[PDB]
């Protein structure tokens, strides 16, 4: 019906570990059918795969591609150009996507349990945190000692942004419950935080007991013949 | 306190003018004030520890220190201050309902829904 | 030593705490926590009368210690709401390791009076158990 | 495309603050905005008043109504029946909802703040972290003092079901930033946490300077041989 605004960025998750970067950009609004029109402005060796639409709000279908060009074009600057055409009104609002500026780091945080827990012989539980970052897109992971463990032991919740003081920043945490006899062992554990912002794309914080140990104890024990309790 | 159940009760609003003064508002034997009519009454119930006293129709000046005291021998005096903040009233009645001369009067009054246990 | 933290009577423990700030190096202050732990040196394991020795085991978690359960009030946004303030006091199954000493204590023992026997009650702390 | 009927339950903020706990009842994939009547089958304060055929896929027919009525019959296990009989189908069709059974109550846990973040005097953070519960709504709060903070001066995350330990259950966070000036002269701070299975409905937590880590630590054993009476 009516053209809108959307975008779509590299995934973040492919572009810290493997190099398999994929563009994927869009523009919708469907009353007619196939009137395809690109815009690759870079296209250096590229072919761009189309497949069989899905499904949308009864009846209508919208069209994008894939170009795999990950050259380092993207984080250098290229502005990777969109916009549409059709036999229709030629006024587009357009779509022009780089790598963006004004970033921040993240701030990591990792807690440790509450000592209601360990009392009772249980599962323990453990928060990760991190707050600061100035586009959204991060990366969690959690290690035992050197092990990463499966990202199916550990809730993430999504990344939200914070109440400030003019500049705009995000937040997101984690937890992750391990069991009383592993943390009384002596058994480490681990946060990893991927950002782009950071200049090596990883921070680590590690925690166990005897890491908020205080420093000094005095014990006097006082022996029969010598009470002297008051009120 | 319980070992004075027998007592004779009063309600005192503290003037704070002169040096310090109670005039009394109403008592436990069936007096009231003059300007404080239809709006103030003394209720003995629950009992056993604590007696409860009424007052509606507040405005912003009725803000301030008021005392209660027995007739006992022991005699606690305790003080509570009413302080008025801005919002709306829970019930609700009309205003000031007339009568005619010769047929019937009915007269409602809402409620909320967290006091429909009440 | 100034402001008290818990004051309990079924273990007989105290905890007190306080700031005590300099002000040259405003980065690092110094906090105290103060425990004082009374053992009753005889004292039964139950109390009642022939339970079990003397008890010679004395174990404190200090989140039981601490644990604070007669409910409060809230004041939300104009509304006055009852909470409670700890996870952990389902209902009594505590053991206590001392007497309270506004609390009596008593036991039951049966004795004979040339017939039958009967079902005479024993006062085990005498100063509390006054009837009046 | 498809004509549904959804039933939605009612939000957990005005039935425990409040507690109005008007109902909802909603069909959806229609395109004919004046022909709709719904029929409860409880229905004393029966003047159930219908919705407007607001906006759907590129402006079709979605309509639905509101119930009125309070919260003592939801509390009981009562039954509602909305069925809905509109001209663009040949079958009018029902669903219903009860207050569920299957419920646990949740663990509530505050954190003290990080060590690290103490050392700069600018801002520290307060985690509050409520885990176990079986329902999908949770309500969180804070206090200074005695005096509630307003609601933009903190953030809150959403509520998601975290690793199978058997059965399943929920969990939540929430931060929040004060000055590190008021944290160290010794305010106090609260988070108050409402759920459906507590059974004065609320719970609280509260933590203050003094209730933290220590740095010096004394103890003082005193054996008594007198008595047994502590007092
Ligand atoms: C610590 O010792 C005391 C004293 O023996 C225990 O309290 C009592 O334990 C008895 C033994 O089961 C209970 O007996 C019941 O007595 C009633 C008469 O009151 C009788 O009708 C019943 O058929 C039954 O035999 C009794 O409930 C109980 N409590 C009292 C007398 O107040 C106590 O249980 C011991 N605690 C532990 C942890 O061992
Ligand atoms: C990309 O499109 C937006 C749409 O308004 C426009 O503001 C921006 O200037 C465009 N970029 C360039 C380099 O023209
Ligand atoms: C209530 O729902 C259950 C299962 O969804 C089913 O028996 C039926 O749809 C309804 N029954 C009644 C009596 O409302």
């Amino acid at each position: 019906c009516h053209p809108r605004l959307s975008l779509h960025r590299p995934a973040l998750e492919d572009l810290l570990l493997g190099s398999e970067a994929n563009l994927t950009c869009t523009l919708t609004g469907l009353r007619d059918a196939s009137g395809a029109t690109f815009t690759w402005t870079p296209s250096s060796g590229k072919s761009a795969v189309q497949g069989p639409p899905e499904r949308d709000l009864c009846g209508c279908y919208s069209v994008s591609s894939v170009l795999p060009g990950c050259a380092q074009p993207w984080n250098h600057g290229e502005t990777f150009t969109c916009t549409a055409a059709h036999p229709e009104l030629k006024t587009p609002l357009t779509a022009n996507i780089t790598k963006s500026g004004n970033t921040f780091r993240p701030e990591v945080h990792l807690l440790p349990p509450p000592s209601e827990e360990l009392a009772l012989n249980e599962l323990v539980t453990l928060t990760c945190l991190a707050r600061g970052f100035s586009p959204k897109d991060v990366l969690v992971r959690w290690l035992q000692g050197s092990q990463e463990l499966p990202r199916e032991k550990y809730l993430t919740w999504a990344s939200r942004q914070e109440p400030s003081q003019g500049t705009t920043t995000y937040a997101v945490t984690s937890i992750l419950r391990v069991a009383a006899e592993d943390w009384k062992k002596g058994e480490t554990f681990s946060c990893m935080v991927g950002h782009e912002a950071l200049p090596l794309a990883f921070t680590q914080k590690t925690i166990d007991r005897l890491a908020g140990k205080p420093t000094h104890i005095n014990v006097s024990v006082v022996m029969a013949e010598a009470d002297g309790t008051c009120y | 306190n319980r070992k004075e159940s027998k007592s004779i009760k009063y309600w005192c609003l503290w003037e704070g003018a002169q040096n310090g003064r109670c005039p009394l508002l109403v008592d436990s034997e069936g007096w009231v004030k003059a300007q404080y009519e239809g709006r103030l009454s003394l209720l003995e119930e629950p009992g056993n520890g604590t007696f409860t006293v009424i007052l509606n129709q507040l405005t912003s000046r009725d803000a301030g220190f008021y005392w209660c005291l027995t007739n006992g021998d022991t005699l606690w005096r305790t003080t509570v201050e009413i302080k008025i903040i801005e919002g709306e009233p829970n019930l609700k009645v009309p205003g000031n309902v007339t009568a005619v001369l010769g047929e019937t009067l009915k007269v409602p009054c809402h409620f909320p829904c967290k006091f429909s246990s009440y | 030593e100034r402001i008290v933290l818990v004051d309990n009577k079924c273990k007989c423990a105290r905890i007190t705490s306080r700031i005590i700030r300099s002000s040259e190096d405003p980065n690092e202050d110094i906090v105290e926590r103060n425990i004082r732990i009374i053992v009753p040196l005889n004292n039964r394991e139950n109390i009642s009368d022939p339970t079990s020795p003397l008890r010679t085991r004395f174990v404190y978690h200090l989140s039981d210690l601490c644990k604070k359960c007669d409910p409060t009030e809230v004041e939300l946004d104009n509304q006055i709401v009852t909470a409670t303030q700890s996870n952990i006091c389902d209902e009594a199954t505590e053991t206590c390791y001392t007497y309270d000493r506004n609390k009596c204590y008593t036991a039951v023992v049966p004795l004979v009076y040339g017939g039958e026997t009967k079902m005479v009650e024993t006062a085990l702390t005498p100063d509390a158990c006054y009837p009046d």
